């Protein structure tokens, strides 16, 4: 085992015995975490595309928008308060043909967990909150995405209580798509900025994958 | 093709090599401080917006399961009030000083923080960590398991 | 010994949600949707949310987001003081003098509380 | 003698250009950090007896008058049970880190920390220390004075 | 130009008294007991050691009773009444012999005798010092100038919890006779802390580079 | 959250420190001429008891006074007390290059009872 | 603020000064510490750095010395005289001058440099006749004669 | 203030000269043929290329025989009858078209086509554009203010050996019409590197820092 | 003792040029334009002017640019061996990993002596 | 054993010694100080008075590589290629400062005696790298290579 | 398993032996030479000098000349019979007294007299003992076990240029009608460099770890 | 190309050595045994054998060791002057401003050919 290993049992058996939190409410945590995904966001999206009054009031009140995929930013997790890290203020961020938004958290990892899943290791790196901010086209481009040099490229930074999911504009060849098929092409990557959707890509764009010592 | 693993690693290897002036700081005098040196020290490290950087093939990462877990104590704690996640944050992304901040590893950093609070607002005394991961220690020379990273 | 009150939190924000359980007490906005506003640069030692790269900078308020006390005090236990928080939004030539004119119209957007922020 | 001086520096200044394989750390995952790294980055900055340095040329520093009010300041936090002196140790040098541990002066260290209980044990916020700083370069640029640092004008 | 640290001095200290921390009037009854201090008392009990065996015995024996006689009161001298916060009240006084020589450092940080020997040297603070010391003691003290038969025993005391020491070197030739005040003027601050050992006609700390300060008293 | 800020003083005034805690440790382990070996406990966050002395074996000199460890001290926990000792250690133990030469160098340190083991 | 813009650009590129690193010096390794890799890394031209990362940088265009301008009329002219070939001249003044100089001094300061090294090496010059040049220019310099287009005399 | 740079380049050249290896003269020759130097003959290149399109197909095939036409023999021109030393006689005209755009860089130094072009810029010696455009030629030329279509292919020429390129980049809309002269005007040293595109209005390279020398002409 | 030939170059150059003064000292070339070919991994002590980055990289020959001594034996004053050297274009994505399938046409042309070239 | 955990600490934390570190990429002129340019154009053999620290010096066995290394540069001079003072030059100042710390002693005197010949033209550049390939084939096919390693 | 360093190796000496530099005999000779050296003749050198005064004289004036009284021709005795190409004809012999003591260094190098000496010591070599011996010899002596009287002169002799040094310590007590072969066996080769001085019943050099090659002589 | 002259070297100090060979080449010595003198800080470009520690620093003349090209000049394989060569002691102070009084009589003894040497 290591020392991280060693430390963290040390930690979490110091709490409980401390009555800080209970065994029963580390399970309940990681249970929850493990309902997370960012399906729900993609759902948002999609009925965005297909309802024009719901897509106001995704721009408008993100937290009221995401009541409509099951994931209420207050009474969905365990605290019934928000995550303590996620808070309750989710904002959807419109791209439009002269739009197109990217999201970073340059001070950490801040990231909108409980509509969208665990943060990707990139996302986290400190290469990416260095570069994102001040060179977005230049790293978009190493992910594969450009726009036009008159398209408003923005760039999102979540430094405070609001966490941020990304509303791309609907890709041609979806006419007469149903919820189920658009929602499918609306990927994680799609949802942070650093992609597209596209008809017929459905999953993230293959990545090296770094394999842990010791994973589930 | 090795070859080409060959170039890669050398391509990286040489980064290593970079010619730099290199100046040891050893507990310099006030007056050897600037104003510009004076705010860099004193900088909270977590701010690194506009740095720059050289552009990385950017990777997914495998959780371990010790992150996992470590994820969930921390807002296990926040959830409960031993602290507000801004009260982590500063402890974990600033407070640990710029060189733990970027030599040790993301969760890595938020374990030490939750360790770190225990102490800091006396929930444990320090001599009880210690003395718990000496325990955890014995655990493991003993044959007994650790949780779900080693059976007995 | 100190005692810490682990009740505070949950018993304030249970049901409400985090920053809800702030609304109304920040008083009236001192800032306006569509000011033009520039970031002061307020002492940064020990703690700050407010990026080292908008120091100065003049960017647009676009929208009064929530209230809540500032990090720099919640991240200290004190939460007695709570300030309107604004996103606002700078032009990327703005923020960095290389900024090509190619790309005239993006920007950054981002939070920042009432305290660092002066009319322009 | 100018060329001795020269000479000196010289031998000041190749040190800077001692070659090295310089690996820059950038947040590296948990399976690129062994126990001997883990034990090195997680060490008490203050232990260093027994690590290799050079002979220098040892001097006597003259005090400057903040330094002398900053140990003042730190021994009355203590007199009246602000802090003990042992927790001021752990505060000052081992919680700031191994980059300011030995990239400030002694006493800044001293006085960054004695700044640093004030808003720990919440005696004062950090928003008042923030203003407070603010304040006090106003009233230096105004003209003003700054006690025993700078007359009025 | 007044500093960043003059600047938050300034900040600390005026947050301190408005808080009701410590007082101004502590602030300066500090600055003034701090201002009493020096190396005077301790090279005095030094010499009333040679000159008392009986004192002496004292000395190695119970540094805090022994520094009474020098009118520096561990518990008392300092404004507190219970000693000063960051010295504490347990002088050792490390005897030097024929055969043993001792120097003193703190590792961990810069501990140091203030109420009897006044404030530390800079280098006495510095990591070369503290990193050096206990591992190659014959080769600094040979920088210092002061070497000692390969036969004597060299020990470095590292000053890590709350003992506070100072050497009482072995009266040196070229003395007979003299009196107390005599004997009490050659031993300097460097004497009392091991880098250097006492001889007639020397009354001051061998000359060394001296960095100025930007604002000094 | 209120901080005592009254404590020490009360308790140590007219009294000195560590005098203050003098028999709150009960009966010593160790004795005067004891040869001990240092543990390597967990150092995480804070210790008094330098690296340099970790698994090396020494003799105690004195038992120098009662006092809380400083690992417990430096967090406001001062509720247990315990014997501190001066041990000193021969050069040649502490550092493998030391020579031969200089057969008698030691080096003296005061170290609290939790970390020592009779040798 | 402009000043308070320019205190933030200095503060960026400063604290690229305290980057961590683990930093290992080299005090000339026995072979069994030189791997294949450290091998071929050594062994490496200088010159030789495409694809290696490096940032982003503003670049800017740079006037000319009048001491640029000559270096390279005269590494022109040398060649132009059969002193050498531009090959011979690269691979003196890119790759033999070594890793630390070849980054650490100015372009055309290792042309210069290797313009007199050619004249030493193929023994046009001897190194005591470019050393006593040296002695000589700047004795000139400090005297007050002047130094050609650099620097006029002083007068009266 | 006369550096140690200015004190070598004179002993060089004095030594040089009194050796015999090159004369006076033949310095200030090769001086006074880099004062002529500059953009404007492959400006005129490309311009008369979009003007004919024989023309044009003799420049993709043989640049040294194009470089006639604009005044530039590459191994006439120079004072050597043999083409200058460093740059040589391989002048190559990359072409490029709505589905190819090039741009150029010398990774191991500087290689540059100075008879026809001039002296290269700073930033094209540095060894920072040396490392990354060969690799992330996008993300460079983004941050020179040029993007293209992602299907179009970008082209890094690397100028290793003798031959030395110039773009010719395609012709711009707006410019229906336009003489000779009015193309000539709108193609930068920029255009000819591969940096920037030709543009009507725009006759002068962006503006960028200027470093100023300690010592200039 | 030695004596160096300051005129032989100039002499064969002179109102020729080079690379021009090696034509046809080559002989025929082992490669033709159109033919894939992948960089023979060559010692690189002391020096060499095919840069690491091509080494073990296959590309296509679209020119036979001229006949010249290869630079690793110019540059050391032997120019008894001329050899043909070729323009050879490879894709990026062959030459960087992480190069991305969105720019699948961008390339990189640079040149090449017939030493370092083997049939793909 | 604990004292081998403690030493191993004590060489890895001066891997962390804090540094302003500034990487150097083509300054221009007038980033060179009088300081600088000396310290750059020095010899990089001249370390006589330079500050290190204290190390415990050791003994190293002999390679035979080392051996026939040192037979190689005598016997090139007991034969007229170079005297010694041409190859010390070459050897502990030619090469540069990051190739004369960072490779070993007996490293650059090889690598040295490899650039005598090229240098005087004993052999081409070429030649050196092709016998370089033919070793390497040599080891590869199982004909061995020297006293280093049998067919 | 085989280094780049053997491959090397190997290329430079057959490039050599194919041009006709030098024969592999010469090379073989070149060896065979080297492992013929050693401290032995310095060490009967400083021997012989403490038992005769006139050559005691010899030694201190013209070393070459001495040396030959040991069979070592600083001329003669190498191959080349023009002394070794590296380590010239001029040895100096350094005599300690109570009032001198030497130690000897080539910062710029490894400077060493090779052809009465034997090969330089691992340490000798380093940059580490190269950059510091000449300015705190006290201190780095005294890391080796050696300290003398503060009012002795140490004098460091930095071998720059072509003279080559040995050490002639001073006779130690002790050693009362020793003869000739007992003085010699306790001058050890760290005795001639001057890192340690002559003690009765010590005959081997102060032990010290020996860092191990990948491939020495089998 | 070149030829070197490879028998030189033995030709001339076969059976007499080196720096014998050199004996009476370089005339009249400048200076004596027992003059002072100061170390001139010639410029070291490319080589020198005169360690930058002694540059400025006066010594003592103890001995006229040989005859010989200096090495400055028989490193570049030039060696038709000959020069003197001198032993020279320095007092350690002189050289190192830390070195300590108690060990008042240490000094370091050099060689260094004539063309640094000046009358002190
Ligand atoms: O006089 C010179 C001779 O001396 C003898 O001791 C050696 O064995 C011979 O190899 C050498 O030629
Ligand atoms: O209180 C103002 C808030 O209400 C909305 O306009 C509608 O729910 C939100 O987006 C905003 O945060
Ligand atoms: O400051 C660097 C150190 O090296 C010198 O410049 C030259 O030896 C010394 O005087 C100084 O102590
Ligand atoms: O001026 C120097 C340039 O580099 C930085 O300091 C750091 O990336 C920039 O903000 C600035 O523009
Ligand atoms: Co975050
Ligand atoms: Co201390
Ligand atoms: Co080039
Ligand atoms: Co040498």
């Amino acid at each position: 085992v290591s020392d991280f290993e060693i430390l963290e049992m040390a930690v979490r058996e110091l709490a409980i015995e401390k009555g800080l939190f209970s065994a029963e409410d580390h399970r309940v945590w990681k249970d929850y975490v493990h309902t997370l995904g960012p399906l729900p966001a993609a759902r948002l999206v999609a009925k965005a595309w297909l309802d024009p009054e719901y897509k106001k009031l995704c721009i408008e009140d993100g937290v009221e928008a995401s009541k409509a995929v099951g994931v209420n930013w207050v009474t969905s997790p365990p605290t019934q308060f928000g995550t303590p890290s996620d808070y309750c203020n989710l904002r959807v961020l419109a791209d439009s043909p002269t739009l197109k938004h990217v999201v970073v958290c340059t001070l950490c990892s801040c990231y909108p967990r409980p509509i969208l899943g665990q943060s990707p290791e990139w996302y986290r790196s400190p290469n990416y909150r260095r570069r994102l901010v001040r060179w977005p086209r230049q790293v978009l481009a190493e992910f594969g995405l450009q726009l036009p040099s008159e398209v408003q490229i923005r760039v999102a930074d979540s430094n405070q209580k609001t966490r941020y999911i990304v509303m791309p504009v609907r890709p041609e060849g979806t006419d007469g798509w149903t919820e189920d098929q658009l929602a499918e092409i609306v990927t994680r990557d799609c949802l942070i900025g650093v992609a597209v959707p596209k008809p017929g890509i459905t999953v993230n764009a293959k990545r090296p994958v770094l394999k842990a010592n010791r994973p589930v | 093709s090795s070859i080409r693993e060959e170039v890669h690693r050398h391509l990286g290897t040489v980064a290593l090599m970079q010619p730099a002036l290199h100046q040891q700081t050893h507990a310099p005098a006030p007056t050897e401080i600037t104003h510009t040196l004076f705010r860099a020290y004193t900088r909270v490290p977590h701010d690194v917006g506009g740095e720059a950087d050289v552009p990385i093939e950017y990777h997914e990462k495998e959780e371990e399961i010790w992150e996992l877990n470590t994820f969930a104590t921390c807002e296990c704690l926040a959830w409960r009030g031993v602290w507000t996640a801004e009260e982590r944050r500063r402890k974990q992304n600033c407070d640990v000083g710029q060189t733990v901040y970027l030599g040790m590893p993301y969760y890595g950093r938020w374990l030490l923080t939750a360790a770190r609070i225990l102490v800091d607002k006396q929930f444990v005394t320090l001599t009880e960590l210690h003395n718990k991961i000496v325990e955890m220690r014995e655990r493991v020379a003993s044959g007994q398991g650790l949780g779900e990273y080693l059976p007995p | 010994k100190p005692v810490w009150d682990r009740t505070h939190h949950a018993k304030m924000a249970t049901g409400i949600g985090d920053p809800q359980c702030f609304k109304g007490m920040a008083g009236k906005s001192k800032f306006n949707v569509g000011d033009r506003v520039r970031i002061k640069d307020l002492p940064d030692l020990f703690y700050t949310r407010t990026m080292t790269y908008t120091r100065g900078a003049t960017g647009t308020i676009v929208r009064l987001v929530y209230e809540s006390p500032a990090a720099e005090d919640e991240a200290f236990g004190n939460e007695e003081n709570v300030e309107w928080f604004y996103s606002i939004v700078f032009a990327q030539k703005d923020l960095w003098p290389e900024y090509s004119d190619t790309f005239a119209n993006d920007t950054l957007e981002t939070e920042i509380p009432e305290r660092y922020l002066e009319k322009a």
